[PDB]
């Protein structure tokens, strides 16, 4: 925007070379790093499928094999830019670009042969059906992250928009909703002792159900109070509503 | 300069580099004005060099001082010390890439690597089977910034095909100065090795255009591209040479024009000492599959050596061009007796007797016009076969219808002309509705 | 005798030498005790494999007969011959109750679905084809091999046919949809003889080939090719890879399978002999002079312990197991 | 494979690159027939739910608004109609001076 607002300006003439110099190279920028940021996300949820999975040597040989070139491939990449992470540098590295190119066209060759493995890994969650095929392999990849996973538990339960974690990230300690309401598990669920994304998902939902049906009971015996009573006094009926 | 960036604390003292350039000065002399003759003129210029010169000399008595290296220290040392019996791999025998150190072989591979280091155009020459692609292989071995892109002349070779190996493995780009052609791949020399160079046919005025050419691109660092009239220079571009003796059928002499840019160095056949010892380190490498045969590598050698010089002096390029014998020969014979020897778990001595006599065979008389060079060849296999291994079955050896294929076995075994005639008339049956 | 262990022995049983032109191929009688033989005289001639006696002759092929199978039931002989043509046999009354043409070359396999009710064949124009056993019509044509296809099998549910061509591969086709499954290729010479694993074998092989369980339960299909570089390969239909590879025959081999119970690999080769495979140590165990020139196919019988092997010599052989 | 307003929808509910802080307006300037519109029935009612056949639900972000410039209404029928609220340009809303 700078540069374009100093382009409409009357004093740009003297000024023309260097001011397209750096709108080339802010353009060249913008071009590698658009690219860079979808490669580096395709790498994360391809390695963690790539290697937290022990059949899918057995299940995808050739694939399994062709990845793992490619991400030795990405890792001397990468190895190559934390050597001179200046940005100029790496921006200046011989082919950065094509080199992006070529492993956003391969990424995309090995994402779209996990199909089937997908349509499998539903058959462990059952609500694993209701999500696609890109968000399912964010969820199954990035298990150990549990931050980014937030955004997908709306689409699999009705109204656990997130869950509640502790400091560590390694307990599930309850849910929440799109509104704020929370729930808060009687047994909390570890995702230590449950590595697996499908089991620890399991014993979410079990815990979630069975804690509902312990606070309604709670809340039954709470109520029962209020009822065949003559009259109710407004403020224990407010607290017990909250 | 090397010397010194390896030793930052003491650099190279004055005295040690007078006489290191004194021992150098006399080693370039021998190998600059006898690098292109035989061993008897190597030897006498350096005994004429010795009568007057004042450099101190090597003071062994009989060694020729072309023998002799001058070390980085400033003293005569002997190329003998780098030349080591080494014990070559059983999977690695008369493999391509192998070279066994020999004092020819090192003190070439040392004189190509210094003509190499300049980016100087040279010429390797020698008969054929001498070792000039190997020796210029091994020598770019040690060069890692160089890639070798290997072309072959012939009676009709033009400048064209040079322009086309520059179009594959080079670009023209222009530059302020003019059009510069280099190789694609950046900071690597490529390196041009024209195995005939003295094979394109001269003209009825005595020239040869693609001679012309490469001296052209020499001396001027450059050529003219004719499609636009253009002036292009070379970059990281060299030239290497290989041709048989201008003398040989076919071959004419190089101009002096085009010689002045180039050294040459003459390669000649390995002598019988040179070949026993390579032929006997691969058979010792090769021997060691069978333990009981680990005994008969010296006499295998022995036999193998002295049938192929009785049958490269018996046969020349007089009779027949195509009677040319060298030691590419001896390395298939060990190929072949490597490659009949390997599935077998044990053989008897007879049997190594039958596949060298075998090998021979295929090598020596396959290429035989006349019945009497067959039968004089199929004699001294049998003479040779006797003298160097007494006291072996001669007849179950040397079955005069020597018949080795897989085609009745999973492995290379000997096979009887009867078994082997039905097999291939059942063969032909199936030949006929198949194909 | 162990009822799943039996292999053959070289006392043979009888020689029998009826055919005036080398044997392409002998199988057995699915449901009856009998034997039958396809040979290059047009002629397939019907053996009992009891008593060595020889009943009939089902001649009305025009040149050499190339491949004879049989259905479920055994109820009906399909065979295909070098003169382009398909023959359908009603095995009661022995006589050709339908000849299909269509192939444009020699026809050199064939053989009946599981289902009974399609027949399979492969021939030299490239093309396996598919024929309705009541109509006789053709209704596929699996095409994509680049030259001569030898051998075509179905597997045991009849979802996939495998093929082997002279163009050195071997092919796996889906019947429903037509799509080449997978094209296994690591042979370094033509392609002779295909074979299906049996699910009794399944185990097996995977124990054998230090395969884990997979956690579907099914192993998935394996696949045997017999090829003229004097080696039997052992394939994975599910994942293309080659699990084993067995060395020994001294010649092209014609012709491989499973013992019944999946414990053994028989496999008969041009080297005159028949040779029983351990494929659990991927080793040979024995080797039977079989016959005194080429052998061109064997078969096992599911049951009864019996091997036979057809030959050029013009002479079938029927072979004890103890 | 997603089309465009399946990719539109899906990008902007991603946020990649902040989509999601943005004001994303969607435009369906042109003719408006129960094919294509009756589609969007779970998008423009309180679901707010774009459902595909191949099972995905794709939630309506709070910021995206679905907007259609249209020249008549002669083949919407009632459901779509029903589902948005309606702004009438009359010509006169548009004069020639
Ligand atoms: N010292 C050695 N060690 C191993 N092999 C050798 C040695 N000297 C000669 N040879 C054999 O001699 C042959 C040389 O042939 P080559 O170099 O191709 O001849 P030219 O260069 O004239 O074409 C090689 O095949 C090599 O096996």
């Amino acid at each position: 925007n700078s540069v374009s607002a100093m382009k409409l300006s009357p004093y740009y003439k003297v000024f023309e070379e260097d001011a397209l110099s750096w709108e080339d190279k802010l353009n060249r920028i913008m071009a590698l790093f658009d690219v860079w940021i979808d490669v580096q996300r395709r790498w994360v949820y391809l390695e963690g499928i790539f290697t937290g999975s022990a059949d899918i040597k057995h299940l995808l040989p050739v694939e399994t094999q062709r990845f793992q070139s490619i991400s030795t491939e990405f890792l001397a990449l990468m190895k190559k830019v934390s050597k001179s992470p200046l940005v100029m540098d790496v921006l200046n590295i011989q082919g950065v670009q094509r080199s992006l190119e070529r492993l956003a066209d391969l990424l995309g060759k090995i994402q779209k042969a996990l199909g089937e493995y997908l349509e499998r890994e539903r058959s462990s969650f059952p609500r694993f059906y209701f999500v696609g095929d890109e968000d399912l392999l964010e969820i199954i990849g990035n298990s150990k992250n549990v931050a980014k996973l937030q955004k997908h538990f709306k689409k699999m339960f009705a109204g656990v928009s997130s869950i509640i974690l502790n400091e560590d990230n390694s307990v599930v300690l309850g849910i929440s909703s799109r509104e704020g309401e929370e729930v808060m598990f009687k047994t909390p669920v570890s995702i230590t002792e449950h590595p697996k994304i499908n089991e620890w998902l399991t014993l979410v939902e079990k815990e979630m159900r069975v804690t509902l049906a312990k606070l309604l009971a709670e809340s039954v015996t709470e109520v029962e109070i209020f009822g065949k009573a003559t009259s109710i006094d407004p403020n224990t009926y407010i607290t017990w509503i909250d | 300069a090397q010397y010194n960036a390896n030793h930052p604390d003491f650099p190279m003292q004055i005295e040690q580099l007078e006489r290191y350039i004194q021992r150098y000065l006399v080693y370039a002399i021998l190998w600059s004005l006898s690098g292109d003759s035989r061993l008897k003129m190597r030897a006498e210029l350096g005994e004429y060099i010795r009568r007057i010169t004042t450099v101190p000399l090597p003071t062994a008595p009989n060694i020729p001082i072309i023998d002799y290296e001058v070390s980085i220290s400033g003293e005569w040392s002997p190329w003998q010390a780098k030349v080591p019996q080494i014990e070559v791999e059983t999977h690695k025998v008369a493999a391509p890439d192998v070279v066994v150190p020999t004092l020819d072989t090192v003190r070439h591979e040392a004189l190509l690597y210094t003509w190499l280091a300049e980016h100087k155009p040279l010429v390797l020459c020698g008969p054929p089977g001498s070792g000039k692609t190997m020796t210029l292989f091994s020598a770019l071995r040690a060069l890692p910034d160089m890639e070798v892109v290997g072309l072959n002349f012939s009676s009709a070779t033009t400048p064209e095909l040079l322009l086309k190996t520059f179009d594959h493995y080079c670009e023209y780009r222009r530059t302020p100065n003019g059009v510069v052609l280099a190789p694609v791949q950046l900071g690597k020399w490529l390196v041009l090795f024209c195995d005939e160079i003295n094979l394109p046919d001269m003209d009825k005025y005595g020239t040869q255009r693609v001679i012309s050419f490469i001296r052209q691109m020499v001396e001027h660092g450059g050529f003219y591209r004719t499609s636009d009239q253009t002036w292009v220079k070379l970059e990281r571009i060299q030239f290497v040479g290989a041709c048989n003796p201008p003398t040989d059928p076919g071959r004419k002499p190089l101009s002096h024009r085009f010689l002045r840019h180039v050294p040459v160095v003459y390669v000649d056949y390995p002598g019988p000492a040179s070949l026993t010892q390579i032929y006997g380190t691969f058979n010792r490498a090769m021997l060691r599959l069978i333990p009981s045969l680990r005994t008969y590598a010296e006499p295998l050698t022995a036999a193998m050596v002295e049938f192929y010089t009785m049958s490269q002096e018996r046969f020349t390029q007089d009779t027949q061009p195509h009677y040319i014998y060298s030691p590419r020969e001896m390395t298939r014979w060990v190929r072949g007796i490597f490659e009949a020897l390997r599935p077998l778990e044990t053989l008897p001595v007879e049997g190594l007797i039958r596949i060298w006599a075998h090998e021979a065979l295929r090598l020596f008389q396959d290429r035989l016009v006349e019945d009497e060079e067959r039968r004089w060849t199929d004699e001294n296999i049998d003479t040779v076969a006797l003298k160097h291994f007494p006291n072996i079955d001669r007849e179950k050896a040397m079955s005069r219808p020597i018949l080795y294929s897989n085609w009745l076995s999973k492995d290379y075994i000997p096979v009887d002309q009867e078994e082997l005639r039905d097999y291939v008339k059942a063969r032909l049956k199936v030949f006929y509705e198949e194909e | 005798r162990d009822p799943k262990e039996w292999i053959p022995r070289p006392p043979e049983k009888y020689a029998l030498s009826g055919h005036r032109s080398p044997v392409t191929r002998v199988i057995f009688h699915p449901v009856f005790s009998v034997m039958v033989s396809a040979s290059e005289d047009a002629t397939i001639k019907v053996w009992d494999y009891e008593t060595g006696d020889f009943e009939r002759t089902l001649k009305g092929h025009t040149d050499s007969v190339q491949d004879i199978s049989f259905d479920h039931s055994g109820k009906l002989l399909a065979s295909c011959s070098a003169d382009m043509t398909i023959k359908l046999w009603d095995f009661q009354g022995f006589e050709c109750i339908r000849t299909m043409h269509g192939h444009d070359h020699n026809v050199s396999s064939v053989a009946i679905m599981p289902n009974g009710d399609h027949i399979v064949s492969a021939s030299r124009d490239k093309t396996i084809k598919m024929w309705e056993v009541q109509t006789g019509y053709c209704v596929k044509t699996f095409t994509g091999h680049r030259e001569w296809v030898r051998m075509v099998r179905p597997n045991q549910d009849g979802t996939l046919i495998a093929s082997c061509s002279n163009d050195q591969t071997v092919r796996v086709w889906v019947v429903a949809t037509k799509e080449c499954k997978a094209e296994l290729r690591e042979h370094e010479h033509v392609v002779e003889c295909i074979s299906w694993a049996p699910e009794s074998s399944y185990s097996s092989i995977s124990e054998a080939t230090g395969s884990e369980t997979k956690k579907s339960g099914k192993p998935g299909p394996f696949l045997l090719s017999g090829s003229r570089d004097k080696t039997i390969k052992m394939w994975d239909v599910s994942t293309g890879m080659c699990l084993m590879t067995l060395v020994g025959h001294d010649n092209w081999v014609r012709g491989v399978l499973f013992h019944s119970g999946g414990k053994f690999i028989l496999s008969c080769a041009d080297d005159k002999t028949l040779r029983v495979w351990d494929y659990k140590n991927k080793r040979c165990m024995k080797t039977l002079n079989a016959h005194e020139h080429f052998v061109t196919s064997l078969d096992f019988h599911k049951t009864a312990p019996y091997v036979v092997t057809g030959s050029v010599d013009q002479t079938v052989k029927v072979w004890e197991c103890r | 494979t997603d089309g465009l307003f399946t990719h539109v929808l899906r990008k902007i509910i991603d946020s990649v690159r902040g989509e999601l802080q943005k004001r994303q307006w969607i435009v369906f300037d042109g003719d408006v027939d129960p094919e294509w519109v009756e589609n969007l029935n779970s998008v423009l009612d309180d679901n707010k739910l774009l459902t595909l056949p191949n099972g995905e639900r794709l939630s309506l972000p709070p910021n995206v608004r679905i907007m259609f410039e249209v020249q008549d209404l002669k083949y919407a029928t009632l459901a779509t109609v029903s589902r948005c609220g309606m702004v009438w340009f009359s010509e006169d809303v548009l004069s020639t001076d």
